[PDB]
């Protein structure tokens, strides 16, 4: 379901850390099994959503 | 077997569609293919009629004056008028601005010319990406010589009955001096804003937009503002500290300004030697070599 947020509507849901990511540059939402193939490009992703949505 | 397709397989169909969707919204609708081919009409000087109209203004001056923002910050507002390309939204955020304050022959006036942006560009055009300042600052310089150059071509004209040895032979050198200025120009004009700009203009068509704007800038290389080619660059101050002293001399002293063109043969010698040693060690300076020389040694 959080990933189902940065591909779908955008809005991070945090609550205790679970998730392995936490919140001018505008840049600074730290980052750092799965496939890494794809690890790094759900980062991306997400953020996208997030600017489009300040624009 | 452990084959994760139920995840990635509704995830990459949307990824694709998401970034292809995001960069056409920067071109299409903010004009990304704009800044770019506007910031070159004004920062690396290819417009005509606008470094040939800043550089000829501040030129004219040479301390406590050209300093005050009441001359500098006035004086692009003057320019670009005389540009005849421009004068549109990104025409503004032309920030004049200074980063030293000169006390008192040479060929250094150290003078900032920075763009500015909005929000929905910054996060592309990095804050740092200054380096236009560092390969601005050379560019400026080499103006200096094409006018202060000129300047002795037209300074002499209205010497003109006086004809003899003494003239003739001295009109020689300023040929001399000058064709070596005019192939070193031809030069930059041909690798930081020609071959380097077909590059990043056929390779656009989100990552890797900042990428691409790195690697294209990174017109620093074929510059030789590189700290790497550094010793080549250390020897152009000699010839254009020359010519500077060559316009200090508008037939009073005539022997002293055979000593300098003197000077001024050697050095270029010795240049051809040292780019000659460091091609066994750049396919960039290949060129120069094909530059500066051309049925000599």
């Amino acid at each position: 379901r959080f990933i189902h947020d940065w591909v779908y509507s955008g809005v991070f849901r945090d609550a205790y850390g679970e998730f392995m990511i936490q919140v001018k540059l505008y840049w600074t939402h730290g980052y750092v099994v799965f496939l890494k193939h794809i690890a790094h490009d759900i980062y991306v992703c997400g953020k996208t959503i997030n600017l489009l949505k300040l624009c | 077997v452990l084959m994760k397709r139920s995840i990635t397989a509704p995830l990459a169909a949307h990824i694709s569609l998401v970034n292809k969707a995001a960069v056409d919204y920067f071109f299409v609708e903010l004009h990304l293919e704009a800044h770019y081919e506007a910031l070159r009409h004004f920062l690396l000087m290819e417009d005509g009629e606008f470094a040939q109209s800043l550089s000829d203004l501040l030129f004219e001056k040479l301390p406590g004056e050209l300093l005050n923002p009441l001359v500098l910050n006035s004086v692009l507002s003057k320019a670009l008028q005389c540009s005849l390309h421009g004068d549109t939204p990104h025409a503004s955020n032309l920030s004049l601005a200074l980063k030293y304050l000169p006390e008192v022959p040479d060929v250094l006036s150290c003078l900032e010319l920075r763009y500015k942006v909005d929000w929905p560009l910054n996060i592309v055009i990095t804050e740092g990406c200054s380096k236009y300042s560092g390969v601005f600052s050379f560019l400026l310089q080499l103006k200096l010589m094409m006018w202060a150059l000129k300047d002795v071509c037209f300074h002499l004209k209205r010497t003109a009955m006086a004809g003899s040895v003494q003239f003739r032979q001295l009109q020689l050198f300023k040929h001399e001096m000058q064709h070596f200025v005019k192939v070193i120009q031809g030069y930059i004009a041909n690798q930081i804003l020609h071959v380097t700009w077909c590059e990043f203009r056929a390779r656009l068509a989100l990552e890797e937009i900042q990428r691409a704007h790195a690697e294209y800038l990174h017109a620093v290389f074929r510059g030789l503002l590189t700290e790497k080619a550094a010793p080549v660059m250390n020897v152009i101050h000699s010839i254009f500290s020359l010519v500077l002293k060559f316009r200090s001399q508008l037939h009073p002293n005539f022997a002293l300004m055979q000593q300098s063109y003197n000077t001024f043969k050697y050095y270029s010698h010795f240049l051809f030697k040292v780019v000659t040693k460091l091609v066994n060690r750049q396919p960039h300076l290949e060129d120069f070599l094909l530059r500066i020389n051309f049925n000599n040694y």
